[PDB]
C-alpha cells in the first residue's frame, strides 16, 4: 500500500515480526547520551536488543548518530548484522544557506548499513552530503526520503522512531509519538490482527 | 529548494551552494618552535627515537583510496601511537571516506584515545560539476577524527576538491589544531616537505632534509616552558 501507514507504539515491545521485509530500514534513535533530555529515550542495551534484523534480507539500513552514538550506533549497527558502507554529513543551514565540546557542530551524521546482497538498487545516483534547513529540533531533513527513493524506487520502507511529520509514501512508520495506528496493506493487516487481535500492543 | 535533486539533475554537489582571533593567531605564531622535519621510512622507523612525548599527534598515512607506498589500516594500527603521546595528549587522525571510518575508530581505541570530534572536510566541484564497490553514494568528504586522552572553530572545512592526484589535506586543519592550544609539542606523522610548518615537528618517509635533533628539540621545551598552552606569550629572560 503506497500510502504512508505508522502505527504509534513502543518500539522495544512491538514484534516487528508482523510487519515484513523491507529494502530499506531508516532510524533515529533516541540514543541516552547526556542527561535530562525533553523525551523518552532508550538505554543501550535497549537499542542493542531492538529486533531490527527479522526486519531485512537484502537491504540498507540508515541509522542517525551523534555524540558517543557515533560509536554506539556502529555497535548496534554490526550487531544487528550490518556492514557499515557509507555516512551521511547533514550540513545544517538556516533560511540563507550559512551553516548554524571542542569544536561547534555543523552536520548530524546518518551511517549507511548494508546487510545481505541488494540487487537492483541505484547506488552512485547521490552524493553524501546534505545541505538543508533545520527546522524544529531533531527533526531530520525531508531530502533522506528523496536520496532513499532514487536509491531503491518503489519498494517497502520502515522508519523507526519517526514522528507524525516523518509518515511518507512507500514507509512504515513506527514511533510512540504517532497518532493511533493507520495499516492499509493488507498483509500486514492480516498479520496485525493475527497478532493483536484486541489491538493492544504491550 | 532540494539541493540533493539538484545534484541528480546538474551535477551541482550540494555543498557548492552552502555560503561561508588575530592576536590570538599572534600568541600562537610567537610562541612556535621552529619547524623541524625528519624523513624517516616510518614503517622500518622506531617512533620510541621521536621525544618528548607529545602534546598533539597529526596522523596523515596515506591510503589506497588516496590515488585513483600506500599503508593499509594493517599498517596503520601496528604503529605504536601511544609510545609517544603525552599522558594527557591529543590526536587529530585523516580517516578518507572508506573502511577508515571503522578502522581509524579503532586505533583510536587502541592507542588510549576516545573520540571527541569527527571533523568532515567537504568538498566542492564548483569547477568540474567512480565509487568503491560497497559505495551506496558518491563520495565528496574525507573525515579526521579528534582523540583525547588523560583528562570558535567549527566541525567542518569546505575547499574545492584538489587536482586528481593532489592527496594534500586542507591547511585549514592546522589552523583548527593550533587554535584549541593544546601544548606545543606537535607532531606531524606523514607530513611532506609541502607541509613543513612553524610550530611543528614533520616526520615522513618522502621529507628531502632533515634538521631534527632530540636533545635540541627537547631544549624548546626545557623549563621555564614545559607547560606552555601555544597560546600565551613568551617567558622572558635575562
Ligand atoms: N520506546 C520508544 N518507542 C517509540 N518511540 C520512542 C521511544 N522512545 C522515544 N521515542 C520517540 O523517538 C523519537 C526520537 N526523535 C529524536 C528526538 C525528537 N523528539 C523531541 N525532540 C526535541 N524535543 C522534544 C522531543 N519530544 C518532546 N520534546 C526522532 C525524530 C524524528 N526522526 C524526526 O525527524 O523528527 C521521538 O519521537 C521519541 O519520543
Ligand atoms: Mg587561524
Amino acid at each position: 500500500l503506497f500510502p504512508p501507514q505508522w502505527i504509534c507504539c513502543d518500539i522495544r515491545y512491538l514484534d516487528v515480526s508482523i510487519l515484513g521485509k523491507f529494502a530499506v530500514v531508516m532510524a533515529d534513535p533516541p540514543w541516552d547520551i547526556h542527561m535530562e533530555l525533553p523525551y523518552g529515550t532508550l538505554t543501550d542495551d535497549e537499542m542493542r536488543r531492538l529486533n531490527i534484523p527479522v526486519l531485512q534480507d537484502d537491504g540498507f539500513l540508515f541509522l542517525w548518530v551523534t555524540g558517543r552514538a557515533m560509536e554506539l550506533g556502529r555497535e548496534c549497527l554490526n550487531l544487528w548484522g550490518y556492514e557499515r558502507v557509507d555516512e551521511i554529513i547533514w550540513v545544517k543551514t538556516n533560511q540563507l544557506q550559512r551553516i548554524i565540546h571542542w569544536l561547534n557542530h555543523g552536520k548530524e551524521h546518518c551511517l549507511v548499513g548494508v546487510k545481505g546482497n541488494p540487487q537492483g538498487f541505484n547506488q552512485g545516483l547521490d552524493c553524501d552530503v546534505i545541505v538543508a534547513e533545520v527546522r524544529s529540533t531533531s527533526h531530520k531533513p525531508d531530502e533522506i526520503y528523496g536520496m532513499i527513493e532514487r536509491l531503491s524506487p518503489g519498494t517497502r520502507k520502515i522508519e523507526l522512531f519517526g514522528r507524525p511529520h516523518n509518515v511518507q509514501p512507500n514507509w512504515i512508520t513506527l514511533g510512540n509519538q504517532l497518532d493511533g495506528i493507520h495499516l492499509l496493506d493488507p498483509d500486514v493487516v492480516a498479520r496485525f490482527k493475527q497478532r493483536y487481535p484486541d489491538g493492544i500492543i504491550s | 529548494n532540494d539541493y540533493c535533486q539538484h545534484f541528480v539533475d546538474t551535477g551541482h554537489r550540494p555543498q557548492n551552494f552552502i555560503r561561508d582571533i588575530r592576536l590570538k593567531d599572534e600568541l600562537i605564531a610567537k610562541s612556535n618552535t621552529p619547524p623541524m622535519y625528519l624523513q624517516a621510512d616510518i614503517e622500518a622507523f622506531d617512533i620510541r627515537e621521536l621525544t618528548p612525548k607529545f602534546d598533539v599527534i597529526l596522523l596523515e598515512p596515506p591510503l589506497e583510496e588516496y590515488y585513483r607506498k600506500c599503508w593499509t589500516w594493517d599498517d596503520i594500527m601496528k604503529l605504536e601511537i601511544d609510545e609517544i603521546a603525552a599522558p594527557r595528549s591529543f590526536i587529530f587522525l585523516w580517516c578518507g571516506s572508506g573502511e577508515g571510518l571503522d578502522l581509524g575508530r579503532v586505533c583510536l581505541r587502541k592507542w588510549g584515545y576516545r573520540r571527541c570530534e569527527d571533523i568532515c572536510w567537504i568538498k566542492t566541484n564548483k569547477n568540474n560539476p567512480t565509487l568503491d564497490p560497497k559505495a551506496v553514494f558518491q563520495r565528496t568528504k574525507e573525515h579526521c577524527l579528534m582523540g583525547i586522552k588523560g583528562t570558535v572553530d567549527i566541525d567542518l572545512i569546505i575547499t574545492e576538491e584538489p587536482e586528481i592526484g593532489n592527496i594534500e589535506k586542507p591547511v585549514e586543519i592546522f589552523h583548527i589544531i593550533e587554535h584549541f592550544c593544546l601544548g606545543r609539542r606537535r607532531l606531524h606523522l606523514f607530513g611532506r616537505d609541502s607541509t613543513i610548518r612553524p610550530g611543528w615537528l614533520t616526520v615522513g618517509p618522502t621529507l628531502t632534509n632533515s634538521n631534527y635533533n632530540a636533545e635540541t628539540y627537547a631544549s624548546y621545551f626545557s623549563a621555564p616552558n614545559s607547560y606552555l598552552t601555544g597560546c600565551t606569550e613568551e617567558i622572558e629572560r635575562l
